[PDB]
């Protein structure tokens, strides 16, 4: 076990190499292929039946999100027969290239294929690994983008953060309210893409930051909100400050550093006369933060602390990279004279 | 009398510095108006190297009389 | 041609009300592999008569996951009537 | 743009570099220098002014990181400018030679109150 | 000690007042002007950049 | 499609109001298609005869307020004084509203039907008149 | 500033890094010695203008305004000390950072050279203030009205964005206020309208209006310690004064569509005053005076054209001074009674007749007396809006007939007898009540001396 | 996104089973051989924006 | 007393002048390439 724990591990990560290193159509089918076969046994360790009936969900979605793939794969094959990672040549290829890729990035359709896989699983250490399915199709549509029917890739946007605004005043699993707003980010990164492909990866690499973050802290004894209670005066005081540090620049306030994409979306989305749709989207984002407000009203005001059990031992987590991670993700915003310098 | 030459000055810093720093901006303010006019509008000729996407490689193509004469 | 015509409708054996739907769902997994050779063969037109020569692998090397994507579903079923006995995908209980 | 996978080409020898000294230089490794001490605050020291190679090795880490990061940076606003000049020196007629006037033309709408 | 906590704070102040000439003597693009402010032919206008 | 759309701004323009609200009823009778295919597939199992949905006639709602889309324009901007103005196009987002304020009873949504749809009607007349665009490019 | 945001966030690793209670003693006195250093660089001459080094700073040179931010720091630590010391060190010690911490981005703004820099620091607050009114204040609904106090200013403050960039990328930079030479007019359209409608709608988030004010009174009515923070709301709502900056330009031409905006603020200015002698509590009584001689200077703006800048320079610091020191008032007389409702304040002027004095004269900056620096302000604002029309004297004579009885109600209630009650509230007026009370007057009635330095460019 | 480790590190992952014109083993061409052999060369220089004007 | 592991400390403070060694080597080498070749 402890062994190949690792190697199952390494083969995850060596998929999306292979994603992003090709220049050929039956290697990046091969690619997440084999990603999709190599995420089921870090679902199932405890072997609990709920984290099955989780897995298998998870399954035959993601097998139809492999096999519509290889039916626009022939068409460019019979339509110039070329194997080049390049335009598609027939706007019936290309509208099934995206809306079976945006599965894998789920959009605002593919509603519970989330939530219902995020709740239900007891690995709540991470589960993190479902940021590296965020990374790898993204890595397809940096060079798919200039054959695109250009409707429906922002259709599937506006939606997605309509949907992801809404779904967490519902909740107090806080999987649940962190499998939302999963969906807001990959609203964003989309809606940019038409008007330059550059400076999409900002705000893919802000995201993995803050998201890196947040279950980090979350790994110290919280799965539920009113457990979220328990710890200030129970675990440690010290985490009551941090996680109220993360939660308000994810709503993207200007003075910490989750606001700065939304800074730099608006001077590339203008410039190219498109007024309505960012307005849109900006006064939407207000939504984005009364999830966390009315979440941080919670744990930073000392509500209730009953269950008297007090925990006079010391803590040993393995809290890997973490005191550096809030350090570029509050204090960067002055920080990024030119982020789309060394990216772009 | 002596309050300005112990602390600060009149029109020999604080003008001047006006001529000074408002030479940063015609070099600053029109070069951003030629980003809108470059950038935006590149556009269907794609000189610059900005709008380059690349298309096939003919390095490896091949020249052999391969063995059929009529292909 | 006709013959592309048919097979393009084979294809759409994939119906996905009849792909995760109803119970008995070996019925449902039954579709998957048989949306295979939907495409398998539906390559192996183009690549075998416009004569590549090379592209042969591909069809190939399809089956080769084909049937090894096919493997992992399986024995999740299994797993599945481990503890149940019976498949019946209305069986729900881990909501959303 | 050319000669792909590169952290930075060898075409970059021409930089001043953009050295040391600079406030953001003293910037990256300022929150570093703030960093190592929520290190110690989260596993509870309670010294916050804890053991030396603790406190320090985050200045190091972010300082030789800083300035290898910012050699690209001028490069790459640089080579942007590098190619905008050229096509602004061709073109002449996507780039018209205005004619200036004097405020002897303007009559400009007017409208006092 | 000495004190750190005390009056060494706001000798910071010169310690920012002596910073705050590095920028202005960058700042000398134009001596040729015409408010007197002329820079004719006086050690005047030059001193104090 | 947008063929129907661009039937829409071209010809009536206020008149011919026969065929105006003609070319208008027909995306009021096809916008509650759309949520008919949800109303049966994401609400559970109805009766016998589907589709046998919940609440049932959102195609019956979604027509006739289309209908009176354009139909409220056409008299409207012919009797006034024939143009098509922000002010005139204003007045088909009240009354059009109230279909959804007749059903589904008033005072808590009806009284904001004639409030919200009326706004967003007047923008749109004025969206077209400055040349504006949703979806641009270079 | 040279050397003045430096100086003070010195000032910062200096409160956990102290001893014990010596704390409160070390951080007032460095903070005086930055009063001098403010005053001494800058009030230069002063002739159109003074650019002051470079990208970061414009010296504040048409209207000065920066003297009155920095009193507040060392104005409101020996107020927070009435009800604070009951916390660990270094929780109270977080308390004292956050409100410095507040001072530094308004340091930087209200000067702030530029556009871009601007709406940063415009929005660079609501951080400290928000989690002042979370932690540490009063009884329960206080987060709704947190929320209240958000969702607001960000979501009127959001089309700045959608303004600004759209004039950045089309005529040339808004780095620069004086580079704003060439200036475009803006012609009536249906695009241009709402160009000067997000222009302007963010600004009356801050600055209330007769509408979409009902948050006011909940920050002010439900709200810190004693009047901690709430003496920096009242700079906070004050200095919405980039209208100044930016509508003296970029469509000025635009006054045809003015009136609503002159109208509503004009009927809901004599509207609110009495919709507050029936009210039943004294932090929400000051809240809805500040609301009509605040919506005063609107119509000094829109209305364009001098003898109305001269007196809108002044109107900003007139309440600016007199609230702050009714709030002093307010703060008192609650460490004694632990109730804020005013009724129950019978049978007073006899306990305490030294602070007595203290409320005869502030309710006398209202009445105003005119050699003071409220009446001298409002005879101009008179002096602008009557070469408007004739009419304009009735509606905003009344303001100073309802707010004449509205003053008074309060000094009234003040007189009464035998007051049934109070075994506690004994403390015949402690050093800290009245040492803290002064300071207020002593520079308002100074700068009626020579009031030259009060007065915009203008 | 596209790093191309193979351009520097001179090996080809495949790059060989790319096209219809490129190895054939035998040296025996497809049916439309001699029109890949074309159209590679109109647009080679051509940064694909103006390749389909 | 003292306990320490006495293995990685030391190893933090050598490896960091040894960055401080190799930066300097790198700047004052590139500061004389900027001249040596502009
Ligand atoms: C033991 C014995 C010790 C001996 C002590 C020494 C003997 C006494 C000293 C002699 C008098 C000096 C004291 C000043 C008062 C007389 C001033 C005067 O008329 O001469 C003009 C003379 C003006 O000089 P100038 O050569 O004629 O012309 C220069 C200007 O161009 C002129 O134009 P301007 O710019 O000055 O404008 C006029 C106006 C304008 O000045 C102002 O009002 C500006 C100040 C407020 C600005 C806003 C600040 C807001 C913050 O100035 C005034 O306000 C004059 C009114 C009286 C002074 C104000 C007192 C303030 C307290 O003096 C001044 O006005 C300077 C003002 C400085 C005030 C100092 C006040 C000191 C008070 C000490 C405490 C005493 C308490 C006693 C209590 C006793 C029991 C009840
Ligand atoms: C042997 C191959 C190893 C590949 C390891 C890949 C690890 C997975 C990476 C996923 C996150 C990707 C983040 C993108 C930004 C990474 C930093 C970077 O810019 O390096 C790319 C750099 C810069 O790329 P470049 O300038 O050479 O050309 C590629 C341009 N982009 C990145 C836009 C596609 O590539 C390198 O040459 C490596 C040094
Ligand atoms: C002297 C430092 C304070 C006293 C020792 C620290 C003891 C401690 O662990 O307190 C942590 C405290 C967090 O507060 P809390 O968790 O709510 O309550 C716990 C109180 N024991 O408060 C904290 O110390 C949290 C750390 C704050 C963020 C790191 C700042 C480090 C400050 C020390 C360096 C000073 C210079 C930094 C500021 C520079 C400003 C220019
Ligand atoms: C409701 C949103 C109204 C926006 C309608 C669309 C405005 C628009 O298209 O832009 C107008 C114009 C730019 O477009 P154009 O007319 O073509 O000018 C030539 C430049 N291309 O010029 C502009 O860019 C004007 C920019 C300001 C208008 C955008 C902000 C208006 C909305 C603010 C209203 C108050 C906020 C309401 C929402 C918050 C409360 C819920």
């Amino acid at each position: 076990n402890p062994i190949i724990f690792i190697i199952i591990l390494l083969t995850i990560m060596l998929g999306t190499i292979i994603v992003m290193i090709s220049s050929h159509w039956l290697l990046v089918w091969i690619g997440f292929e084999m990603n999709m076969l190599a995420i089921i046994p870090i679902m199932m360790k405890n072997h609990n039946p709920r984290a099955t009936e989780a897995s298998t969900k998870y399954f035959l979605t993601q097998s139809t999100a492999s096999m519509l793939l290889m039916m626009a794969v022939i068409i460019n094959l019979m339509f110039s027969g070329q194997w080049t990672v390049m335009k598609l040549f027939n706007p019936m290829a290309s509208m099934l290239m995206t809306m079976a890729l945006a599965m894998k990035l789920g959009m605002a359709p593919f509603h519970f294929w989330v939530p219902e896989v995020t709740q239900g699983i007891p690995l709540s250490s991470g589960l993190i690994l479902l940021t590296w399915q965020k990374l790898a199709p993204m890595s397809v549509l940096y060079q798919i983008f200039p054959s695109i029917n250009l409707n429906l890739i922002l259709t599937l946007s506006v939606l997605s953060i309509l949907i992801g605004g809404w779904g967490g005043l519902n909740q107090t699993q806080l999987r649940k309210i962190m499998a939302y707003s999963s969906i807001a980010h990959m609203g964003w990164m989309t809606a940019v893409l038409p008007y330059n492909p550059t400076m999409t990866l900002l705000n893919l690499i802000i995201y993995i930051i803050m998201t890196s973050t947040m279950f980090t802290m979350f790994m110290a004894n919280s799965t539920t909100t009113t457990l979220s209670l328990s710890h200030t005066w129970n675990k440690t005081p010290i985490m009551t400050v941090l996680i109220l540090a993360t939660l308000l620049s994810m709503g993207g306030l200007p003075p910490l550093s989750g606001f700065m994409p939304k800074w730099m979306i608006i001077q590339e989305m203008t410039k190219n006369n498109s007024i309505i749709l960012p307005t849109f989207m900006a006064i939407t984002a207000l939504l984005n933060l009364y999830f966390y407000m009315r979440l941080t009203y919670s744990t930073t005001l000392t509500m209730f602390p009953s269950t008297n059990n007090m925990k006079m031992k010391w803590q040993f987590p393995l809290m890997k990279k973490m005191t550096f991670l809030p350090t570029m993700v509050v204090l960067s915003t002055m920080m990024l004279p030119l982020t789309p310098m060394l990216s772009v | 009398r002596w309050i300005a030459r112990t602390f600060f000055d009149g029109p020999e810093k604080n003008y001047e510095r006006t001529m000074a720093i408002l030479q940063i901006e015609a070099e600053k303010a029109e070069l951003r108006l030629k980003e809108l006019e470059v950038r935006r509008l590149m556009r269907a000729r794609g000189d610059g190297p900005w709008f380059h996407y690349p298309t096939i490689d003919k390095e490896l193509i091949d020249h052999s009389p391969k063995a059929t004469p009529d292909n | 041609s006709m013959v592309y015509m048919n097979i393009m409708m084979a294809f759409t054996v994939s119906l996905v009300g009849l792909l995760m739907y109803r119970s008995h769902l070996m019925s449902s997994l039954l579709c998957l592999e048989g949306m295979m050779l939907s495409l398998f063969v539906m390559a192996a037109l183009t690549i075998l008569n416009s004569h590549f020569t090379l592209a042969s692998m591909m069809p190939i090397i399809l089956l080769v996951f084909a049937a090894c994507e096919a493997a992992l579903g399986l024995s999740l079923l299994v797993m599945v009537s481990n503890t149940y006995g019976t498949d019946y995908v209305q069986n729900l209980n881990l909501l959303q | 743009g050319r000669a792909t996978f590169q952290f930075l080409p060898d075409e970059a020898r021409s930089l001043p570099p953009p050295k040391l000294t600079d406030p953001r230089l003293a910037f990256v490794g300022f929150l570093g220098y703030c960093s190592g001490l929520i290190d110690n605050a989260i596993r509870r020291r309670p010294v916050l002014l804890a053991g030396l190679h603790r406190q320090l090795l985050y200045i190091t880490s972010f300082v030789f990181v800083g300035y290898y990061l910012l050699k690209r940076q001028d490069y790459m606003y640089a080579v942007r400018d590098h190619d905008m000049f050229s096509y602004i020196k061709s073109h002449p007629e996507d780039f018209p030679e205005k004619d200036k006037k004097t405020y002897g033309e303007v009559f400009e709408e007017f409208h006092p109150v | 000690r000495d004190h750190w906590v005390h009056v060494l704070v706001p000798m910071g102040f010169v310690f920012g007042y002596y910073l705050d000439r590095k920028n202005d003597e960058k700042l000398t693009a134009f001596r040729n002007k015409s408010l007197l402010y002329k820079r004719e032919l006086k050690p005047n206008e030059e001193v104090t950049w | 499609a947008k063929t129907v759309l661009r039937q829409y701004w071209d010809i009536p323009e206020g008149t011919e109001c026969h065929r105006k609200t003609y070319a208008t009823t027909s995306i009021g009778g096809a916008a509650g298609l759309v949520v008919s295919a949800y109303s049966v597939a994401l609400k559970t199992p109805t009766s016998f005869l589907e589709g046998v949905a919940r609440t049932g006639r959102y195609t019956f709602t979604a027509a006739a307020i289309g209908a009176i889309f354009g139909l409220t324009s056409c008299i409207s901007a012919q009797v006034r004084e024939k143009p098509d103005d922000p002010l005139n196009y204003l007045i088909g987002g009240c009354a059009g509203g109230l279909i959804l304020g007749a059903r589904t009873r008033s005072y808590g949504i009806g009284a904001a039907a004639c409030a919200y749809m009326g706004l967003t009607a007047a923008l749109v007349k004025m969206g077209q008149l400055e040349g504006w665009q949703v979806f641009a490019e270079p | 500033m040279l050397k003045y945001i430096i100086p003070t966030i010195m000032l910062m690793p200096l409160t956990w890094l102290s001893k014990n209670n010596m704390i409160w003693v070390n951080s007032t006195a460095h903070s005086l010695l930055i009063s001098f250093t403010s005053l001494l660089l800058m009030n230069q001459f002063g002739d159109n203008s003074l650019n002051f080094s470079l990208l970061f700073f414009s010296d504040s040179l048409s209207t000065p305004l920066l003297i009155l931010t920095m009193w507040l720091l060392p104005l409101m630590l020996m107020a927070s000390q009435h009800h604070l010391s009951k916390e660990n060190l270094t929780r109270k010690k977080l308390f004292i950072t956050m409100l410095i911490s507040l001072q530094l981005f308004l340091i930087m703004t209200f000067t702030a050279m530029e556009l871009i820099l601007f709406y940063i620091l415009f929005e660079a607050t609501l951080v400290p203030t928000l989690i002042i009114i979370t932690r540490w204040g009063n009884q329960t609904e206080r987060l709704n009205a947190g929320l209240y106090f958000l969702f607001y200013t960000l979501a009127g403050s959001l089309p700045l964005l959608v303004a600004l960039i759209y004039i950045q990328n089309t005529v040339g930079s808004l780095n620069f206020l004086m580079l704003q030479y060439w200036v475009q007019p803006v012609h009536n359209s249906w695009s241009n309208v709402f160009m000067w409608l997000a222009c302007m709608m963010a600004f009356m988030v801050k600055m209330p209006l007769y509408g979409l004010h009902l948050w006011l009174p909940k920050a002010h009515v439900e709200a810190p310690i004693a009047g901690s923070m709430v003496l920096a709301a009242v700079l906070l709502k004050l200095g919405g004064y980039g209208m100044l900056r930016i509508t003296l330009i970029l469509n000025p031409m635009t006054d045809f569509m003015a009136y609503p905006f002159i109208m509503l603020s004009l009927w809901g200015m004599i509207m609110t005053s009495s919709i507050c002698l029936r009210q039943t509590d004294l932090k929400s009584l000051i809240a809805y005076s500040s609301v009509s001689h605040m919506a005063l200077v609107i119509v000094a703006i829109l209305i364009q054209t001098p003898w109305s800048y001269m007196g809108a320079t002044a109107l900003m610091i007139a309440h600016g001074l007199t609230s702050s020191m009714l709030f002093c008032l307010a703060n008192s007389n609650y460490e004694r009674i632990h109730s804020r409702t005013m009724i129950l304040a019978r049978g007073l002027q006899t306990l305490l007749p030294l602070m007595a004095t203290w409320w005869l004269l502030a309710s006398l900056t209202n009445l105003a007396l005119p050699p003071t620096i409220n009446l001298i302000g409002e005879l101009f604002v008179v002096m602008s809006t009557f070469s408007w029309s004739n009419i304009t004297i009735i509606l905003m004579g009344v303001n100073m007939v309802i707010t004449a009885l509205y003053s008074l109600y309060m000094l009234i209630m003040t007189q009464r007898g035998k007051y049934t009650y109070h075994i506690n509230n004994i403390s015949p007026s402690f050093t800290r009540e009245n040492a803290l009370m002064s300071l207020h007057i002593l520079p308002l009635l100074l700068l009626t001396l020579n009031p030259k330095i009060i007065l915009g460019p203008l | 996104p596209f790093f191309d480790v193979q351009k520097r590190l001179g090996v080809d992952l495949d790059r060989w089973m790319t096209i219809q014109s490129a190895e054939q083993p035998h040296k025996i061409p497809s049916r439309c051989h001699a029109f890949e052999k074309e159209w590679i060369e109109c647009a080679h220089g051509i940064g694909s924006i103006r390749a389909e004007k | 007393h003292g306990s320490p592991n006495w293995l990685k400390v030391g190893l933090t403070l050598g490896t960091s002048v040894f960055l401080w060694i190799y930066l300097i080597k790198q700047h004052n080498e590139d500061v004389l390439e900027y001249k040596r070749r502009n």
